[PDB]
């Protein structure tokens, strides 16, 4: 089972997939290959929860049922600039307009 | 061009609706006229009694959106090996994003008000051009030419 | 693999597999003619461009597969902007 993810930090969102059986650390290797930052400089989150490097994605609650291509599950990412990391900040997307009269 | 062959060879089929739509099976008769058959609720199946060389296609019963059967447009019952019925798997296609948007907008806006949406004229016509089996049959006919 | 950066009108940066992004012929043209792997969309806000990237993933996964295909979900509040975006992107 592939799971489909959005790795999000500030205004950056990475679309990627991984095996449910792969670990958080292996996912950290994917983002460093993309965003050029080592795992020990990365923190991955599910909601407000820090994930252990050794845990599988499925153990962290990323399953095919909840991480679908058309509806990926969100991973928070925070970087260690020099020390104490930073607090997780995932910027939300823009707001849709009010439904036009003819659709409401 | 597109018509069922009068093979007179019975062929048993399972119409399996692996879609979330209510499915309308449509038989192309010996003259090429589309014949609608009873609908299938989402996820249900029917063992239909058919014939070799007959032509079937499948649609959303409410909107006439196109559907796939065994990964293609048309289903032709084949020979039943050891009496085993032929499986017909009806699925959603991968719609284009544009067509998928047209479906959702069509489902939310009465046709009188398409013109009241703030969109380019060409999209009005795109919205207004509701799926219809006969135009698809005409297109498919040229596809052969 | 290779990735590209897709930037919405409000400045959100979406990084997608190059192969996924090349689903859109419009984007294919933005990469080969008129930062080498970035495209800015002055007209597509982040709540639309995010759904488009989800569409690319969905299309690549389920095209030519024998797995039962799920509906691509579109919230009514974004259907109108997604329609114009999809039309522009030819996908
Ligand atoms: C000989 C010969 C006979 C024929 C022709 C004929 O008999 N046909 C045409 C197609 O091959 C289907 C078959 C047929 N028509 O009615 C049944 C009994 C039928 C009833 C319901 C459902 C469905 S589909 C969804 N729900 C149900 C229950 C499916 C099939 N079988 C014509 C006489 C119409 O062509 N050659």
């Amino acid at each position: 089972m592939d799971v489909f993810l959005m790795i999000r930090r500030h205004k950056t969102t990475i679309f990627t997939d991984a095996k449910e059986s792969s670990t958080v650390f292996e996912l950290k290797r994917i983002v460093e290959g993309i965003l050029k930052r080592p795992p020990d400089e990365q923190r991955l989150y599910k909601d407000d929860q820090l994930l252990d490097d050794g845990k599988t994605l499925g153990e962290c609650g990323f399953t095919s049922q909840t991480a679908r291509p058309q509806a990926p599950a969100t991973v928070g990412l925070a970087f260690r600039a020099d020390d104490t990391f930073e607090a997780l900040c995932i910027e939300p997307f823009s707001s849709p307009p009010e439904l036009p009269d003819v659709m409401k | 061009v597109l018509r069922s062959v009068n093979s007179r060879e019975p062929s048993q089929v399972i119409f399996c609706n692996r879609s979330p739509r209510v499915v309308l099976p449509v038989w192309l008769n010996f003259d090429g006229e589309p014949q609608p058959y009873p609908t299938l609720p989402p996820g249900t199946g029917r063992r239909i009694h058919s014939y070799r060389g007959h032509l079937w296609l499948f649609r959303d019963a409410g909107t006439h959106d196109g559907l796939l059967v065994n990964q293609t447009e048309l289903f032709v019952p084949s020979l039943n090996v050891d009496g085993q019925p032929i499986f017909a798997n009806i699925t959603l296609p991968v719609y284009t994003l544009k067509e998928r948007c047209l479906q959702v907008v069509r489902s939310l806006v009465k046709p009188e008000n398409y013109r009241r949406l703030d969109i380019v004229r060409s999209l009005y016509e795109d919205l207004e051009d509701h799926p219809n089996v006969q135009k698809d049959l005409e297109r498919l006919t040229q596809e052969r030419i | 693999m290779m990735y590209v950066k897709l930037i919405s009108s409000d400045g959100h940066e979406f990084i997608v597999k190059r192969e996924h992004a090349l689903t859109s012929g419009t984007i294919k043209a933005m990469l080969s003619g008129p930062e080498t792997n970035e495209v800015n969309f002055r007209e597509i806000p982040s709540h639309v461009l995010s759904k488009v990237c989800m569409y690319f993933t969905y299309k690549v996964r389920y095209t030519n597969s024998s797995t039962e295909i799920p509906e691509f979900p579109i919230a009514p509040e974004i259907a109108l902007e997604l329609l114009m975006a999809a039309n522009f992107l030819d996908c």
